[PDB]
């Protein structure tokens, strides 16, 4: 909702509350998963080109006792736009390889899990800084394209660490060293085709006997294609990655293979059914692992929108992944899982 | 032996003092948490400032200095070259000069340094600079005469990398030539040379600020720039070679006696205006009321008129030694007082947005100068006969 | 009274001017949107440079300057030390030395500096700089001999910090000692201390420019760089030590002759090459038509040839007074005209890529010098007695 | 004629020497890809460093420099100004003072500099640095001297914009009065001015260095910083003016004599300690054995000790002539060895964390001069007569 | 801080006894009222003050 | 290398015909039985030996 | 989902034997 419009400044301040319910045999999943989330987008025309803004998001959990509070923040940025040249922000918010995943990361609760956050540059994380160039300076309709840096993120400091520390450190799951990436999509009509590559370096803390996938750098490349018209919605997304997706608790993969599809129908009076793919295949992990499913599940589901504040959804997510000892040790999910949400927005 | 500066350095370190400020400002409340991968886009917060300064007058203990060192400041102390602290009060500044006075509170053995005549500087002329670059204290450099401007700020190499804009340059007898300054306003430091305002500008405005509160110089009050700004473009002006109009001063000469934003000044009495630069400088050859009649350009527009003191040197809590706006209004036509603010500590005594001050507390009151010149000497009893246009009242 | 470097810079400033160049060049179409936040990767742009020049010769009005300020020029003008003001045009320049000479058009009570010997220059020598820092005007700096290289590029600490490396190095005697440059290309502004041409060597590549029309420096026409280069590992390079030919120039000597790239050169005449560096410098250290067999290795490769005139010192349109590529051919054999361009006002005029020039719209043409020497005498009637290798043409 | 710096500094260039040092040091493993938009956050790796140097006594070959240089060298080259090269050998360093001594190896027909009196320095005297910039080589610069401290470093105008802390600070006779440093550790570079240590300080670090084979400068061994740090503020410090003790290093005397991290010290021997600066600089005026009780702050705690040789300035491989980090023990009470490594060439010959030398492979051994003097004598036959405490075992 | 004192010393001592931890400190200052006098031994290389 | 050689020389032949790929010369000195003699030419600048 | 390292433990016994000091 826009709150705020005068003088050249303009604050929205948006957000939701999803009633949400999860039903599985996996009782780790199961229950109330109620949750919220807030944030604000502001900008302020500095001259007839120039425009800077920030933007902040933060989730709150909704489905705990009042002795505790579980809250995070999924971006805080701010930035500047220089009208048929570019734009460049700073702060947490999405890696660039997004830039291609996220067209495949539209189903009503699952989906967009083939890679997590701060998961090196694949999804959300903190010291991003990143160059974007839209239409080529005005002059190719539909072409974008974008370059990012990364900054390390460590150990944390104060716990006796004597190498690899930063300010705002972290277990090693969620560190990174400096990483550099970039996308280039281009979108005609309703087609999309897009790519993109990311290459970080790993910390010392990743590389112990610890975590499986051990290696100098983690790469990935990603390649994606989308068609969005005529109440059609159709993606699909296939991505290539070393030393960067995460098996469960186990470390990394050392080489990994992950795709994602979805189709989507928007009918007129308001339901939009949804059909879902994903698998991550994982190769020469180490311990005898071996060539192992990380992920594989078929995703049904349908939202009704009421209105574009107030919506409803069931996803079943129909998990395709065995009981075995890798899944076992490492803790990733094999059950299915129903989720059933209410929605209201602004 | 071997040559040295250091035998005309020992006849010129007492004059030169070390500045230390203390005061405040307005900050904007910071919003958190702070995301650096985000380029967005009132409280008072205390700041420190250090600075040198030269002594010239031992008996007053007049001290000058740049005015982007005592700029806002709520405390300045002072240091000699032999260890010796004093407190000191502003009696003056001028942010276009960039240069400020200021008065050691009980002096006691002071050595004021001579001022030499600006107007005999040429270039291959040896210069010496004598400031507090990094705050590690007072630090002299040399060189000589770079560029003598020809308004004339004397450009020399005796400068410092990276470093802030110190204070005295001084020829090689020890006398005042110049007091450098920052061109890199409201930052102090330097582009890559020093920039002084000459010693004979320094001796004139440095007498103004004592004798009359602060420096004659009438503002034209408009405000603006050049042709190329986002705004000349944006209104797309006809005939681009003069100064943009962006705004007209509230109650100034400009708006009381006519013109409007988006008119292009061409020229200043005849002669041509080519750039808002031109006539800013051209302006401030001028003390106040003048009268300068200048042709702008609408259609064809043209007018002439007579300017007032300008807004940017002004007084505040150092005409009443107690503490707490005004300025000079015209001729020796009292004083008259500015924008006041939302403490209100001296809108609480009576005293509105444009209320003169003709009566020494008694007396007459014909500038800052004198007015200062009465709350000071008797610090007992006072009523300010402070008349704004009509009500004459008496408060105390 | 107290010593000064003013009296002799009177008798100096006279012969420094201060040049404006006007002109044009090729930029990249912007292509639209932009996007600050996305690190991407033809149409005439006019360009202001400005700089400052020394007057060599008074009764010709020759100035010499930065190759790095006239490039490209169009217009270039200069203005005197008395404010007088003039046109110029391009006589000369050589990009290696960042040296360039013009000439003041209609020059009248002109003042030449005088030169003083280079070859007698020592360390602890003082040293004075003069030139236009940041546009505002004419700056003298002082200092003293940092480094006499021993090709002997002087090095001196009268610079200036963040501004362009202005022009005329001179001695306490007001001599002219060297012409400060810039070596930071396509750039201008300094590394932090100052580089400047001899005199001697200034004196040499001028007459050069006057006499002939180029400064005679034969290329071996190969281009390449050290054994670090990216091509250098993608291409595995056996035995490194020596200077990486990526490319053997067209129509050259190194490429008639016989040369492929990747070959290495170990030695010219005998003597090792460690580095394109050492090489660049020392084929730079031959006049034309010189003969120096090099070894190449690729298994144990070694040729002898000889080389021509070099391509970066060429002229444009100040061979005709008119206006419009040529450069000189070997030993005084003609000037010949190299790339024509697109918009043709040359080519137009039945000039194609290789044309010789022997005939003086009539007489002899054995150089530029001279063949400019009579586009300037008779502008009336023209005929180009050229010929490029066979067809003998005269052309209007 | 002219005046020149060029007639003295012929008499003093033969002293100054180039420096090359090649040496190797620990780097993190390089993490791939790289990723610029990811702002993140063991093995030798051969670096390469080079600086000036000037040779204080001609017959031991004893070379003055930089411990910025010299730091962590494998390999130390030395090439005169007559372009003759020779091979060191560090004898001493000191990390405080950034001053380091070497020696060349096989010296023949050596020239020293003279060193005058630092104590009779003033302000306004001429000053000349001499050193190698950018590595093009060695470059001299003048100036004057432009703050003398009152530790008594040195400030002069006489530096250089962009370049690392050259070397030697001579005076216009030739003298040295001292050598510049860099305060921007582990970098090299200035902050815009020079700073030097002055000769009488650079005698007295430098003779220690050869009697004993490092300076006595006894450490109080705490570590920590201001009350600023984020650590004073997550540990909330009562009562904030002074040291703050982020940690009491290991085998200290403070450790040993009492004290805790936490503890703000508040004076020593009497005197107020307002900042670890303060601290760090008095315990630096303080040689070894000494005894300084000071006041500690946890609810009000207060102690008296006794401090041992530092830690900084220690040795490596150049103690027996062969190639292998000892320092001194106490007055002479032998060579007490530190912290071993893991290569172990020297652990490996029963050598272990505190093993003391008071043995000269059979005699005296109260220091490293000593134990070096005979580590160089007799290269035949070594038993080192070392006695960890208790074990007095004799290995080869 | 008015008597002299700056972070990082670690005290060793207060009136001759040895100090070992911030606690042991923190529980010996408070066995003492106001205006008392008590000197401690700071370590820098080896300072001490009252 | 006891003989004389250095990483880089590209052979040109092999007991003076012509070597114009690694393949063609890994084959023919394939049809040499040991202790044979074989002389062929490199290239750095013009290097040869046997 | 090898190097010693120091540990402390604490706690309490029983004398069960005066003599021999069993406990």
């Amino acid at each position: 909702a826009e709150v705020y419009n005068k003088d050249g400044n303009k604050l929205d301040l948006y957000g939701k509350v999803d009633g949400l319910h999860y039903f599985s045999d996996n009782k780790d999943v199961d229950g109330d998963q109620t949750y919220m989330r807030l944030g604000f987008k502001g900008e302020t025309q500095v001259t007839d080109q120039l425009t800077g803004y920030g933007q902040w998001e933060y989730q709150i959990q909704g489905n705990s006792a009042e002795n505790e509070n579980n809250s995070w923040t999924r971006v805080a940025f701010a930035g500047l736009k220089f009208q048929d040249v570019g734009s460049f922000d700073y702060g947490r918010n999405y890696g660039v390889v997004y830039d291609v995943t996220s067209w495949t990361d539209v189903l009503p609760e699952f989906g967009g899990d083939t890679y997590g956050s701060d998961n090196f540059m694949q999804q959300r994380g903190n010291g991003f800084a990143t160059y974007r160039n839209t239409d080529f300076f005005g002059l190719v309709d539909g072409l974008n394209f974008a370059v990012q840096y990364q900054g390390k993120n460590g150990n944390p400091s104060g716990e006796g660490f004597t190498s690899g520390v930063t300010n705002n450190g972290r277990d090693a799951l969620r560190q990174n060293g400096d990483g550099v990436g970039g996308s280039i999509t281009y979108d005609y009509e309703g087609f999309g085709i897009g790519g993109a590559i990311s290459s970080s370096k790993r910390t010392d803390a990743q590389n112990t006997a610890a975590y499986i996938g051990n290696g100098d750098r983690a790469e990935t490349y990603t390649g994606g294609l989308k068609y969005d018209a005529n109440n059609i919605y159709l993606a699909a997304q296939y991505t290539q990655t070393y030393n960067a997706t995460r098996v469960g608790s186990l470390g990394w993969a050392n080489k990994a293979q992950n795709f994602e599809a979805v189709a989507q129908y928007q009918f007129d009076f308001g339901l939009r059914p949804s059909l879902a793919y994903l698998q991550s295949k994982g190769k020469n992990l180490g311990r005898g692992y071996d060539d192992e499913d990380i992920l594989k599940y078929v995703d049904v589901g349908a939202t009704y929108y009421f209105n574009k504040n107030m919506s409803t959804y069931v996803d079943y997510k129909i998990n395709l992944l065995d009981d075995n000892q890798f899944t076992r040790d490492a803790g990733i999910n094999t059950d299915n899982i129903v989720a059933l949400g209410l929605v209201y927005q602004f | 032996q071997m040559p040295s500066l250091a035998p005309m350095l020992e006849k010129v370190m007492p004059s030169v003092v070390s500045i230390n400020v203390e005061g405040s400002t307005t900050v904007n409340t910071p919003r958190m948490p702070r995301n650096f991968q985000q380029f967005f886009g009132g409280q008072q917060q205390k700041f420190m400032a250090l600075g040198s300064g030269v002594i010239i007058d031992a008996d007053k203990g007049y001290v000058v200095t740049n005015n982007h060192v005592v700029d806002n400041a709520t405390v300045i102390k002072v240091q000699l070259s032999d260890g010796r602290k004093f407190d000191a009060k502003m009696v003056g500044k001028d942010p276009r000069s960039d240069i400020a006075l200021i008065q050691i509170q009980n002096p006691k053995n002071l050595t004021a340094i001579k001022m030499a005549d600006s107007d005999a500087l040429r270039v291959g002329d040896y210069t010496v600079a004598i400031g507090n670059p990094f705050g590690l204290g007072e630090t002299v450099t040399s060189g000589i005469v770079s560029a003598l401007g020809r308004e004339n700020f004397i450009q020399t190499d005796a400068a410092i990398n990276r470093g802030n804009s110190g204070g005295a340059l001084v020829n090689l007898n020890g006398e005042l030539i110049g007091i450098n300054t920052a061109i890199l306003a409201p930052d102090g430091g330097n582009i890559g040379i020093g920039f002084a305002i000459p010693s004979n500008m320094v001796k004139n405005l440095t007498s103004q600020m004592v004798e009359y509160g602060q420096v004659k110089r009438g503002e034209l009050g408009i405000m603006g720039t050049e042709l190329n700004s986002e705004l000349a473009k944006a209104m797309k002006v006809d005939a681009q070679r003069g100064a943009f109009v962006s705004q007209v001063l509230p109650n100034s000469s400009a708006a009381k006696a006519g013109i409007k934003a988006g008119d292009v000044i061409t020229s200043l009495n005849g002669k041509p205006i080519s750039s808002f630069a031109a006539l800013r400088a051209q302006v401030g050859t001028m003390p106040v009321g003048s009268k300068l009649t200048l042709g702008l350009l609408r259609d064809g527009k043209q007018v002439n008129v007579n300017l007032e003191l300008q807004q940017s040197s002004q007084n505040q809590v150092d005409s009443s030694s107690i503490f707490n706006e005004m300025s000079n209004k015209g001729k020796d036509q009292g004083v008259v007082v500015n924008n006041v603010k939302t403490g209100t500590p001296a809108a609480q005594i009576g005293l509105k947005k444009g209320d003169v001050i003709i009566g020494a507390n008694q007396q007459a009151v014909k500038n800052i100068a004198e007015l200062r010149k009465v709350l000071d000497s008797k610090p007992s009893v006072l009523a300010l006969n402070i008349q704004r246009g009509d009500s004459t009242i008496y408060l105390l």
